[PDB]
């Protein structure tokens, strides 16, 4: 694999493909 | 923290794979 | 619901979503 | 317009469902 | 048609549009 | 290469046409 640039709705469509089933958490800094 | 780490930087599969649940 | 920073295409993802079977217009300034 | 808004500043779901039809 | 300022995953997701069944090569410069 | 030119400056699909197979 390689290493990612990702901002945005991006990370979120990388967090569905790694975690699939699994689920995840998304937990920007406020 | 990850997001923003992604974003100003650069991150691997493998961190991000730490958020799973 | 909160505020958002939308460019490109990601701004038509979020009016296919807010609008649904209604429809929209997509009116950029040129 | 509400492109440019959207992109150069922010805009909220409100403003953007008065562009549906 | 028009031109286009695509960079990142939009990109990959014009080349799958246009190409179709066709199929593409993605080949950035490293 | 166009990977580039599209994200650098702008490109047109006639152009993303030549990466077809
Ligand atoms: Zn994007």
């Amino acid at each position: 694999f390689v290493n990612q640039h990702l901002c945005g709705s991006h990370l979120v469509e990388a967090l569905y493909l790694v975690c699939g089933e699994r689920g995840f958490f998304y937990t920007p800094k406020t | 923290g990850i997001v923003e780490q992604c974003c100003t930087s650069i991150c691997s599969l493998y961190q991000l794979e730490n958020y799973c649940n």
